[PDB]
């Protein structure tokens, strides 16, 4: 991601203030909310019927924990995105088939939970700078497909 | 349409903005702006600086439309109609501008009011927003 | 939005189709499986080898669903509202993969009538196929 | 793209049939007939205001044929497609602001202007190898985005 030094302070400024083990899991719940054809492949999850029962899924609150623990790395390895996402791409390809365009769409849902929690501090600015950082994860989400 | 769950979450969430709409979507086209720099280009005429007078007054009349919208849910193609033909035949904006737009409009409201963007009326302001957007294209296809 | 000049020319291109429907239905689903294997997902109960009689068969299946709409044009909706129920609903079939399949049939059809397949007859039937998987893509709930 | 030696052999061995000019004005007129929005980008090249004026338009025609021979350099250039096209990256994000979805929609225009036109030689296999081309020449006109 092409980020000047302003961007990468207010992303890393941005970034400390963020409860991962609590961000991560109210932006999976609401990706299988919102964009339901993604339920699809968690279906192995249990009971994602209904708003409240993906958002209270136990489940889905942990693994929404290791999405954005994925993204906090990400984070400190900025100038080599491909290479930190690599094998995690060999993941989401050949063997969960999961399509580009989902990668894109959880990237914009975390930058909807980031601005629900923080508020002003989640300026039209510090957005412009994540917009960038959520860009470079879905390509680097997609440079494996196979 | 919607359904009749969805129209009931959008008129009641963009119902409790109330005031506020203008100052929204004025906010909601800074972070396009910002975010999508690519959706200037729509704007040359305009000063685009934080707090400019344009967008300021630029984004009450997209909240208008907005309100116009959640007036008529039902009369969507009726209602939108100048609007339509003003956006696909007259300024010829790309389709993907409105899906970023939209982008913003959820990401304002979040920021506002996080009491009451629970995950539902996300949903239905999510759909809200793709059939204003499927209006607004329609003379494309 | 699916005006007269796009009635006229589905109808007549499909006409020049005519029986060859349903293996350009699964040509077109076959050039999906190779051209994009995240679709292929979906079907892990078909075989999806070159020519499986299980790809001809629903190949003919959608081009037969396909005829209906053609025949329907003014109200898609009601002619295709349980096949919106079984994808989006019954198989939460991703919506990028419409788009991908739509592409996969146009690439058929020029292959297949490329002195029939001209620019407006090209506009009319992606009109006609982003409109038909909308309708397919409605009912997520 | 990582491209195959099958592929690569499939993609060239064809491209020696396609007349390069006739396919690029005929590419560039359809993307202006079937998505309406990018004629935006090409108010100067007069009437397009139906597809026989576009079609047969000097302009269109003269131009399609450089995106088509552009198109050509990325052949076999494979490898290293992100520095073969920077200079366009740069040229299509500051200068013209083309969103990058249309790098996507004239790839595929190509894809059924190259299927209309070897029709057999263009079975599924070449097809398949041909939308990872079209893939890797879009993403690396999309680089120097964000
Ligand atoms: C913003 C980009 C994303 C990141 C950072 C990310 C990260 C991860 C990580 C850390 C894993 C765990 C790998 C393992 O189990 O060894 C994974 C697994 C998975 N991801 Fe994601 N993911 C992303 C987007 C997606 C999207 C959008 C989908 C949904 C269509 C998806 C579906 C899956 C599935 C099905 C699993 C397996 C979960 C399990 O263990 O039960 N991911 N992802
Ligand atoms: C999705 C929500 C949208 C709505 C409800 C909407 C609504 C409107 C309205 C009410 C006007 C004012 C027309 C008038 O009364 O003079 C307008 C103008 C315009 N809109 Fe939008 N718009 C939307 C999206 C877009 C997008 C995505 C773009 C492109 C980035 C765009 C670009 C413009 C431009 C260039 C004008 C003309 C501005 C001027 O000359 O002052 N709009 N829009
Ligand atoms: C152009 C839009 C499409 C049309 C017209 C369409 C139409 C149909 C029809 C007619 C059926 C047959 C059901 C019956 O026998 O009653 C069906 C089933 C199905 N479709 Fe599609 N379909 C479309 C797109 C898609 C896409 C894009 C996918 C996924 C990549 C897909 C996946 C399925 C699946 C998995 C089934 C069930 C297969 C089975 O019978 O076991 N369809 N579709
Ligand atoms: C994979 C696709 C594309 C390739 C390889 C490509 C290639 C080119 C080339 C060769 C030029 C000449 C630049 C120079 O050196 O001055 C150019 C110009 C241009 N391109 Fe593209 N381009 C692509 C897609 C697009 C799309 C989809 C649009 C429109 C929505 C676009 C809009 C333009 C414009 C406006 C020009 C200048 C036309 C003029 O001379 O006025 N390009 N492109």
């Amino acid at each position: 991601v092409h980020l000047s030094a302003e961007e990468k302070e207010a992303v890393l400024g941005l970034w400390g203030k963020v409860n991962v083990d609590e961000v991560g899991g109210e932006a999976l719940g609401r990706l299988l909310v919102v964009y339901p054809w993604t339920q699809r492949f968690f279906e192995s999850f249990g009971d994602l019927s209904n708003a409240d029962a993906v958002m209270g899924n136990p489940k889905v609150k942990a693994h929404g924990k290791k999405v954005l623990q994925s993204f906090s790395d990400g984070l400190k390895h900025l100038d080599n995105l491909k290479g930190t996402f690599a094998k995690l791409s060999e993941l989401h390809c050949d063997q969960l088939h999961v399509d580009p365009e989902n990668f894109r769409l959880l990237g914009n849902v975390i930058v909807v939970v980031l601005a629900r929690r923080l508020g002003h501090d989640f300026n039209p600015d510090v957005q412009a700078a994540f917009q960038k950082v959520v860009a470079g994860v879905a390509n680097a989400l997609a440079h494996k497909y196979h | 349409v919607l359904s009749a769950a969805d129209k009931a979450n959008v008129k009641a969430a963009w119902g409790k903005v109330g005031g506020q709409a203008g100052a929204h979507g004025a906010e909601a086209l800074e972070r396009m702006f910002l975010g999508f720099p690519t959706t200037k280009t729509y704007f040359p005429h305009f000063n685009l600086s934080h707090g400019s007078d344009q967008v300021k007054a630029h984004g009450q009349k997209v909240a208008d439309a907005l309100t116009k919208a959640v007036g008529h849910l039902d009369d969507l193609p009726g209602a939108l109609s100048a609007l339509s033909d003003l956006h696909a035949h007259k300024l010829r904006v790309d389709p993907v501008n409105f899906k970023l737009l939209s982008h913003c409009l959820l990401v304002t409201l979040a920021a506002h009011h996080p009491d009451d963007f629970n995950p539902s009326v996300h949903a239905s302001l999510d759909k809200f927003l793709a059939n204003v957007s499927t209006v607004l294209t329609s003379k494309y296809r």
